[PDB]
């Protein structure tokens, strides 16, 4: 679909947070984003990224990636199937062919 | 002086004269199953859940109504105590409704708990059910008389404790009813206790009823305010509301009994 | 379908061009599938 | 069935409607507010009362397996039905 | 029993010496290597058209929760919370009270799909067979917030999936 | 010396003298989200799925742990037919772990092509996995008492057509990476630990193995009916990451052997417990019988009651030995859960195995202690 | 499946081996997707007769530690038998 | 036989009840109490002074040979006055065996590092120091290994609260990560499960 | 005879500031030390036998968006089990919190006969059963 | 028997408080460095009353080996920020930047809410 | 008696003179054994094993059929548990654990259930 396998952070267009995320690590994901030229999209995988899942009332888990940074998309699943992750990201395909950027622009 | 050496499962308890078998179990910490003794209300002994072997006997005794001879030694856990406890577990759910996941006893039903732990797994039952229509006694007690296991805690609390002797069993063997036999209605400022005395969903508040389970409330022990008795309380709440009132034991209070008001 | 295919490619759907009032030429999504061939598309079953 | 408040919002089948006032309304500006048309309460109301011909009856909710715990109704009451606990079917003793 | 993996002792005759010799010199090893990518190149590859081709399933997938009703249009979920205490998540919140015509129902039964773990121990804990897991695993969103279901969306689900849930489940309840 | 705080979920703090590394010094929580601790706020089964996200590479051999603990506390056995479709599903569960081992591994050093062709062969296994419990990866499918279904009709036969195909697939990635010399150079004297060293640090699984240690609990201290099956436990001679890999391409091969064993000998009867107080009843019976409707309301309610004890449970699962110290109070939640992962044991050597090596080594040794953070950080 | 017969000699040469009877990609040799109904069997606790719980019960088995010492000529002894040596094995002894 | 019941094994259970006695006759200067439990597992209760004396034997000696340990641990009881319960599970690859030895300690009573007599302890140890606050002496490096940098508390601790007491959050007015107190959209839902029936009369407690 | 050398310290045990709770949450905060009540439901007696320490309640209010209770006390669920009353009051000692204690409620014997149900001149004779 | 309690470091509150100061001394010279390479945007003198406050909560303790921890605890700590084992994030968790003030008198409590 | 040409584990050298060593460390440890009080229990057992080691030791000069004797595996590594039992008997007489027992553990420390 023209979705390179692994890409570096200062190369990539999208961050999937595929994982949960905990406090001790949470510092690092917003640094990834914050270092990530634009325009750059967020995909939540999972119950653990989306809202917390299964460790939602741990004292060391981040209730959701999306208290951290921005999420464009959000992929159900513990796991998702490797095709309801690619449903996502055809997704997220869609949504990036309905921006008006310069159609905005041009009515400033 | 004049008490009297007994013996729980070899263990030696001395016991003052008339206490029973299910008593001086108690002594040791061990609880006898029952469906219709209540240590408030009078000595019944027709559930026969308490059955207790006795060391060289042959006929297993109620617990809750034998008195205690010196020197007894009580197998609370032999395999006659263990097999009487099956068999009348096994005829007490004979002929039960399947209702538990729309009873509003689930969760804290004495039924189902005594048959987790001391009845077998299993059904072989092969019949069919018993069913029974439902009476209506007012506003505050739901009956569903399909579920009653006839152990006439009721009608002992009804005539006893409230003095109202409204109900009673009419008819006779598997067809025997507890009721009032006429359309009318138990209404006393001490009716809604036959809810708590009820091992089973036969009586459930209405009220209350559908709203929660037992196991998702917390329990705050808190104080009566609607009369100058201080009767004590447990004000079950669920995700912040108040969903129900319960009485909470003291001997010198309230006992374990709460008026209609208060509950 | 097209037995002589491998397993998983034995069975496709072309989807429609417009469905509830969607221009679907170019925006085919994989939920456009009604449940009643959702069964047979994913192998849950034989029979369509 | 659904019947609209007088603001234009459909009530669900828990009775649930947003006051007039009420700021949470605004949730459902640009979108849509998700109601499910069928009534359980309505559809269950137009199912035939069954006729049997015995005291006692039993409802599994049909299917075998597939329906509810088989349980046994009481039909000893002329006045009303016997409405089953988890399916609402109801059944009647044939004149007696 | 065991088995050895590395003791072996290569031989120290001129012959063997020289083969590995060869290897060494001629690579023969490593061009060993590029004929297994060669012939990987003219297989078939395995990879299917989604999302004209899906994966194959089974009745007892795990997917997306729903609500069922009987034949009738009766909801089955009598608002008993086994599901909800079962549910190793917390995911699902319900309350209850009895209906205008005096039924046991839910006037709310919500479940986070962002805490659930997809475990289908509610489906099992149900008696009804009210609460499932559909097989649609497709319905990633926009928003958090469109995860968090209530009785009107989960309702909406069984109604749409009826005609799969039922031949899945149909399939299936013999093993269960 | 030159300091290199790597980060991201793996944290390497690493001291280099030039090309080699003089400390490193792992640091572990970046998936820390209190397991044990959640678990003493649920019932033994809702505890079970939990097992399942510790080593999310060898699922069900997880859940087998924790089965064979509870069962042991409640003093109870499951039937035959639920204790050959574990170990069925126990070493289907090795393939998968090793495929995922021994690819990321080479994947790690450069070595990219061998991961796709395994990873075809892992979505055939899933497959198997999702047909039993409709999951991909998390089953929950090995529970105490036995298994949550019986295998559907037709599955049977599935597995014997991939066992039969498998033993190809294996011998191609040795085509690529056994006698390649590149992987050899990545490999051979690399990570050396010696017997004594590997006892002391509390090595287990192919890290003592590979260092000619004879152990593998599986021969040892069987469990299930790993003592009815005929299989080899590979044993290295150099201790170093080329005998630990070769040592599980090998239990790759013992495993399609065990395989073909349990389809043959898989017995008849039922598959959970038969005792309605520790496993649910059937649905059909449940919707016909007081006592099945009232187990099935308190075991799935308040679960079962677990009499007072702790043990130490422990199997060979693929990454090592993996156990469980189970504390039970007598009631039907858990008072305590230490879980015992062999890796966290084998990270914690990663600074002794790395001593003496340039940075690129360190690749080679963390792959060869075949870690997943999830076990490491529970 | 769909290879000529060239390309199946030029992949089986360069593997060296024969990939035709061993393909990666399932064709028909799979089980049909629609089974037919199962009945599994009932457990051996499955009886309407000398089945008594009691007699069955696990749980209730089970002891609490039995003490051997308390703080409140004998013949040296280790915690088992010395575990017996391994033999090779004669499927194959060395890989 | 029963099918659905575990076999007992007697001659493990009488294997490992005379190593119990001579443990204890070789080492009374430390050990308070000695049982086996009915599947066959061993525990040695020991004095905190003697964990270095016990273990060293254990591991050393010719008819143990407990050269391996699996697993170390602790168990939180508030009800005592020692809260905390230090487990050792030991495994002998010779007598193809396991012991466990356990000791106790409180919240400022440190226990003497293990890492001498077994390597594998050191992660262990700061492990139990990271999640119960039971410190360990001549550690070579104590300090947190699972928990947050700048975590206060023990999690693992009996009144420590599920979910602790702050969460994370990022905030745009300081472009960082914060640190904030807990508050829950959806409080945990606290179940009393308990059965008010007893079930284990062999477990009965006296009066 | 222990061989460690020991120190002598006659200072009331107090562990508040190396155990992490933040200040707000140990002056301010009441503990409860009780028996539980039976649940009046059932005649069981088993969850009346053991000590336990909770804390005083505090605001639950609805969540906006779904209408579930949300919390901001870390303690609503904490709730802790001791073998003695001395247990639970040294436990809350240490820690710093105030508490109350309920003095335990046992029931007290009770003179059962069912020879009372037949009496001659007695009040207690039943009329059904 | 009952006080005759297993010491940590300290045999008496005197040389506690010597491994206090010690402590202090490293924590007081570490702060220059500190708001240098966290690039924090506070100043050194706010750091270091930060760190002088810290050490005035725990002023009335009497107890060696709770000392003991405190100082471990403390050392610990130090070690973190030493090593650049924590980010500008943990350092900036001592001064509560986005935490609005809440007021300590009776009636502001008694506006807001019910707490005490 | 052919000398093997590696003991399989790795780090665990090939000895060249077994029964020598054996005989050796044998001797020292029950010679450190003599240093303990008669009556510790510690002296009654490793004097008891230590000594039917030596016996087997001094009565089969075949290495292949002195290690089916003792049992520990390679006698490599019965040589390694010798040295790690004389180093622990060395250690034993500083702690002298033979000794009463230090403190008794407060009254319901090892009760479980509370
Ligand atoms: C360089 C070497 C010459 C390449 C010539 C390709 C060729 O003739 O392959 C035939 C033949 C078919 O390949 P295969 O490995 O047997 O597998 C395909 C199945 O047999 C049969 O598979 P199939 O039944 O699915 O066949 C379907 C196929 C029918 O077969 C073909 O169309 C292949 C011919 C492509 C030319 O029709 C198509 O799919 C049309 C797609 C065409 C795309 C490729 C066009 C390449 C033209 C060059 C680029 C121009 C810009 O391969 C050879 O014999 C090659 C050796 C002879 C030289
Ligand atoms: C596209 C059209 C199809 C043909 C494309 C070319 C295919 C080339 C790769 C085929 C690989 C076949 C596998 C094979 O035979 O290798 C095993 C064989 C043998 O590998 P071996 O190592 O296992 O042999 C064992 C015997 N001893 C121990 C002696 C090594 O490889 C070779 O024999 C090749 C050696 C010659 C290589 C010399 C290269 C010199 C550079 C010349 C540039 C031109
Ligand atoms: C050429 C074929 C004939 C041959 O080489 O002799 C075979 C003979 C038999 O083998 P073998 O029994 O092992 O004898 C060696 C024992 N020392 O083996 C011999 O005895 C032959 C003499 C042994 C010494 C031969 C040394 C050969 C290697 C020297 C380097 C040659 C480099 C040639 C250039 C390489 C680049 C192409
Ligand atoms: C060059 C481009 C190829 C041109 C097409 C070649 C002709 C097609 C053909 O059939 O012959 C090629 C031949 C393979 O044929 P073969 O393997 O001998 O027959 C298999 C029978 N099952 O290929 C060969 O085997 C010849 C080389 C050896
Ligand atoms: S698979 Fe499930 S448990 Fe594991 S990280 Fe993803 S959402 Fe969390
Ligand atoms: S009374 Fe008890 S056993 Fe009977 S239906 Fe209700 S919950 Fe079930
Ligand atoms: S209604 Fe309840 S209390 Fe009355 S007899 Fe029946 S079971 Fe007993
Ligand atoms: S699948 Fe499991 S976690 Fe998800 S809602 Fe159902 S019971 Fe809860
Ligand atoms: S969905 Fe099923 S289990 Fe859940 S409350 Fe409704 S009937 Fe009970
Ligand atoms: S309790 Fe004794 S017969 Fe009912
Ligand atoms: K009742
Ligand atoms: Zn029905």
């Amino acid at each position: 679909f023209g979705v390179v396998f692994r890409a570096s952070p200062r190369q990539s267009d999208v961050m999937i947070v595929a994982g949960t995320l905990t406090n001790k690590m949470a510092p690092a994901l917003r640094k990834v984003y914050d270092q990530m030229p634009e325009p750059r999209y967020v995909v939540s995988m999972g119950s653990c990224a989306n809202g917390g899942g299964y460790y939602h009332y741990s004292y060391s888990v981040v209730r959701g990636c999306d208290r951290i940074v921005p999420v464009d998309i959000y992929v159900p699943g513990c796991p998702p199937t490797a095709e309801a992750l690619l449903y996502g990201i055809l997704q997220l395909q869609k949504k990036i062919k309905r921006e008006k950027r310069l159609r905005i622009w041009y009515r400033r | 002086s004049n008490l009297i050496e007994v013996f729980v499962d070899g263990q030696s308890v001395m016991v003052e004269p008339g206490t029973t078998v299910l008593q001086a179990c108690e002594k040791v910490g061990m609880q006898i199953p029952r469906f219709c003794y209540h240590e408030r209300l009078s000595v019944a002994g027709n559930c026969r859940m308490c059955l207790v072997e006795i060391e060289k006997a042959p006929k297993v005794v109620a617990a809750c109504a034998m008195p205690v001879m010196k020197g007894w030694n009580i197998l609370t856990n032999s395999e006659k105590t263990k097999k009487a406890r099956e068999g009348v577990m096994e005829f007490l759910l004979a002929n039960h409704p399947l209702d538990c996941p729309i009873c509003d006893q689930g969760g804290e039903c004495d039924l189902q708990d005594q048959s987790m732990m001391f009845g077998s797994d299993r059904s072989r039952f092969l019949e069919g059910k018993r069913a029974v229509e439902d009476k209506n006694i007012g506003p505050l007690v739901k009956t569903i008389m399909t579920r009653c296991i006839q152990c006439t805690r009721c009608i002992r609390f009804a005539s006893e404790i409230a003095g109202v002797d409204d109900l009673g069993t009419t008819g006779r063997g598997n067809d025997m009813q507890v009721g009032t036999y006429i359309e009318k209605m138990f209404m006393s400022e001490l009716s809604g206790n036959i809810i708590d005395i009820c091992p089973v969903g036969a009586l459930t508040s209405k009220p209350y009823a559908f709203t929660a389970r037992p196991w998702e409330t917390r329990k705050t022990e808190s104080i009566d305010v609607m009369d100058a008795v201080g009767s004590n309380i447990v004000v079950s709440t669920r995700t912040g509301e108040v969903m129900r009132i319960l009485p909470r034991m003291h001997e010198d209070i309230n006992e374990e009994w709460i008026s209609d008001k208060t509950r | 379908e097209d037995n002589k295919q491998f397993f998983g490619r034995h069975r496709w759907v072309i989807y429609t061009t417009e469905m509830n009032g969607k221009n679907t030429f170019w925006d085919v999504d994989g939920s456009m599938v009604p449940p009643e061939w959702h069964r047979w598309l994913h192998c849950m079953t034989d029979d369509p | 069935g659904v019947r609209t408040s007088p603001t234009g919002e459909k009530v669900t089948h828990t009775g649930q409607v947003y006051d007039d006032g009420d700021y949470r309304k605004v949730r459902f500006v640009g979108r849509q507010k998700e109601v499910n048309e069928n009534f359980a309460i309505d559809l269950i109301a137009e199912q035939p009362v069954s006729q049997v011909g015995s005291r006692v009856i039993s409802c599994d909710g049909g299917g075998g397996a597939l329906g509810h715990p088989r349980v046994y109704i009481n039909l000893d009451k002329e006045t009303k039905t016997g409405t089953c606990g988890y399916c609402g079917l109801q059944f009647r003793q044939q004149h007696h | 029993t065991y088995k050895y993996v590395n003791l072996r002792e290569p031989s120290m005759d001129m012959k063997s010496v020289t083969d590995r010799a060869a290897q060494t010199l001629l690579w023969t090893e490593l061009i060993r290597g590029l004929g297994m990518t060669l012939s990987y190149l003219f297989r078939e590859p395995a990879t299917i058209n989604y999302p004209f081709e899906k994966g194959p399933l089974s009745p007892r997938f795990r997917g997306e929760h729903a609500l069922r009703r009987y034949p009738s249009g009766e909801e089955r979920c009598i608002a008993c919370k086994l599901c909800e205490a079962v549910c190793p998540a917390q995911a699902i919140t319900i309350e209850a009270e009895p209906r205008a015509d005096g039924s046991r129902r839910t006037t709310r039964y919500d479940i986070d799909m962002t805490k659930c773990i997809y475990c289908g121990f509610c489906q099992e804990a149900c008696p009804v067979d009210a609460i499932v897991e559909g097989p649609n695993f497709e319905f990633s969103t926009e928003t958090h917030e469109e995860l968090l279901y209530n009785k009107e969306k989960l309702l909406n689900n069984g109604d749409k999936w009826e005609a799969e849930i039922a031949a899945n489940i149909q399939a299936d309840y013999l093993y269960r | 010396n030159l300091t290199l705080n790597f980060g991201p979920v793996l944290r390497l703090v690493m001291e280099l003298s030039g090309e080699m590394v003089r400390k490193c010094d792992p640091h572990i929580g970046l998936l820390h989200r209190g397991t044990e601790k959640l678990i003493e706020y649920k019932t033994y089964l809702q505890a079970l799925p939990y097992f399942d996200r510790l080593d999310y590479v060898s699922m069900m051999c997880n859940e087998q742990a924790y089965s064979l603990a509870v069962e042991k506390l409640l003093n109870i056995r499951p039937p035959p037919r639920a204790q050959w479709i574990r170990v069925l599903f126990g070493e289907i569960t090795r393939l998968l772990n090793h495929i995922m081992a021994v690819t990321t591994h080479a994947l790690d050093i450069g070595a990219m092509t061998p991961f796709f062709w395994m990873f075809e062969e892992r979505e055939k296994m899933f497959e198997f996995y999702e047909r039993v419990s409709g999951a991909r990866m998390h089953a929950a499918y090995v529970r105490p008492g036995g298994v949550h279904q019986d295998l559907p009709l037709g599955l049977m036969d599935d597995i014997y057509e991939f066992s039969k195909n498998f033993s190809l697939r294996i011998d191609e990635l040795e085509e690529m990476l056994t006698n390649n010399r590149i992987w050899r150079n990545r490999t051979v004297d690399i990570g050396i630990v010696t017997a004594e060293d590997a006892l002391n640090y509390g090595f287990s699984g192919v890290m003592l193995r590979g260092s000619g240690i004879q152990w593998d609990l599986r021969k040892t201290q069987p469990y299930d009916v790993y003592d009815q099956v005929e299989f080899d436990v590979p044993i290295g001679s150099r201790g170093d990451c080329y005998d630990r890999y070769l040592c599980r391409v090998e239990e790759m091969r013992q495993s399609i052997r065990i395989i073909s064993q349990c389809l043959n000998k898989m017995p008849p009867g039922e598959i959970k417990v038969d005792d309605a107080k520790v496993s649910p009843p059937k649905r059909a019976e449940m919707k016909t019988s007081m006592e099945s409707l009232i187990h099935h309301f308190k075991l799935y309610t308040e679960g079962y009651q677990v009499p007072p004890g702790a043990t130490y449970t422990a199997i060979e699962a693929p990454k090592g030995e993996f156990g469980v110290y189970l504390v039970s109070d007598g009631s039907s939640r858990p008072y305590r859960c230490k879980i015992k992962a062999p890796g966290f044991a084998h990270l914690a050597g990663l600074d002794k195995m790395s001593k003496g090596h340039m940075l690129a080594d360190v690749v080679a040794i963390i792959g060869t202690q075949d870690i997943v953070f999830g076990e490491v950080d529970r | 499946a769909s290879a000529t017969r060239f390309i199946q000699w030029l992949r089986n040469w360069a593997s060296g081996r024969d990939l035709q009877a061993k393909l990666q990609l399932r064709y028909q040799e799979i089980s049909k997707r629609t089974q037919p109904p199962p009945k599994l069997p009932v457990g051996p606790s499955h009886k309407l007769s000398n089945n008594y719980y009691c007699t069955r019960d696990g749980r209730r088995e089970a002891m609490p530690p039995s003490i051997v010492m308390s703080s409140q000529e004998k013949k040296a002894v280790s915690p088992a038998p010395p575990i017996k040596r391994w033999e090779l094995s004669q499927d194959e002894p060395y890989l | 036989t029963r099918p659905t019941v575990r076999p007992r094994n007697d001659v493990a259970h009488k294997q490992l009840s005379a190593f119990g006695e001579y443990v204890a006759e070789i080492l009374p200067k430390y050990v308070q109490q000695v049982q086996v439990s009915c599947f066959n597992e061993l525990e040695i209760c020991i004095h905190p002074d003697g964990v270095i004396p016990v273990l060293t034997f254990l591991r050393d000696h010719s008819n143990a040979q407990f050269k391996s340990l699996a697993d170390l641990t602790a168990v939180d009881i508030p009800t005592r006055q020692n809260r905390f319960e230090i487990v050792y599970n030991l495994l002998s690859l010779r007598f193809n065996s396991r012991i466990r030895v356990k000791t106790y300690t409180d919240e400022l009573t440190p226990i003497e590092s293990s890492v001498p007599v077994y390597k594998a302890a050191n992660w262990y140890e700061r492990e139990i120091w990271d999640m119960f606050g039971v410190f360990f002496a001549n550690h070579p490096d104590l300090r947190r290994i699972l928990t947050d940098y700048g975590f206060e508390g023990h999690p693992f601790r009996k009144d420590f609260p599920l979910s602790g007491y702050v969460e994370l959050r990022y905030d745009d007015e300081v472009k960082r990560v914060v640190a904030e107190p807990v508050e829950l959209a959806q409080e945990f839902r606290k179940f009393d499960l308990n059965s008010p029936w007893e079930a284990f009369p062999a477990y009965r407690q006296p009066p | 005879t222990r061989d460690t050398q020991l120190i002598t310290v006659d200072e009331k045990l107090d562990i508040t500031t190396i155990t992490g709770v933040p200040e707000e949450h140990i002056k301010t905060r009441k503990a409860r030390i009780f028996v539980p009540a039976r649940n009046n439901m059932q005649s069981g007696v088993n969850n009346t036998k053991k000590w336990k320490m909770e804390f005083d309640t505090r605001e639950r209010w609805e969540n906006p968006l779904m209408g579930w209770a949300s919390t901001a006390d870390p303690l609503s669920n904490l709730v802790l089990t001791f073998s003695t009353k001395e247990d639970a009051v040294a436990f809350a000692e240490k820690n710093g919190w105030s508490y109350d204690v309920e003095e335990r409620k046992v029931p007290k014997p009770k003179s059962k006969s069912y020879g009372a149900n037949f009496s001659w001149n007695k009040r207690t004779r039943v009329s059904t059963k | 028997a009952s006080t005759s309690v297993k010491p940590i470091f300290s045999r008496d509150m005197n040389e506690a408080k010597r491994r206090v100061r010690e402590l202090y001394r490293a924590w007081y010279r570490e702060v220059p460095n500190t708001v240098h390479l966290f690039q924090l945007d506070i100043s050194v003198k706010q750091g270091r009353d930060k760190v002088r406050e810290m050490f005035k909560k725990n002023a009335h303790i009497t107890d060696p080996r709770v000392v003991d921890l405190l100082v471990i605890k403390g050392k610990m700590e130090l070690e973190e920020t030493i090593k650049v084992w924590k980010q500008r994030t943990h350092v900036m968790r001592f001064f509560h930047e986005t935490e609005a003030p809440r007021p300590k008198d009776f009636l502001s409590k008694f506006y807001v809410g019910h707490d005490p | 008696g052919l000398l093997k040409k590696t003991t399989g584990l790795v780090g665990l050298a090939v000895c060249e003179t077994p029964h020598e060593r054996l005989k050796i460390l044998y001797t020292k440890i029950l010679d450190v054994l003599g240093h303990i009080p008669k009556n510790a229990a510690y002296r009654k057992y490793t004097e008891q094993i230590t000594n039917e080691k030596l016996s087997m030791v001094k009565a089969e000069p075949d290495v292949k059929k002195l290690e089916e004797r003792l049992q520990g595996g390679q006698i490599e590594e019965v040589i390694l548990q010798a040295e790690n039992e004389l180093s622990l008997a060395r250690k034993m007489i500083q702690w002298k654990p033979w000794e009463p027992l230090v403190e008794e553990p407060p009254a319901s420390q090892w009760k479980w259930p509370i």
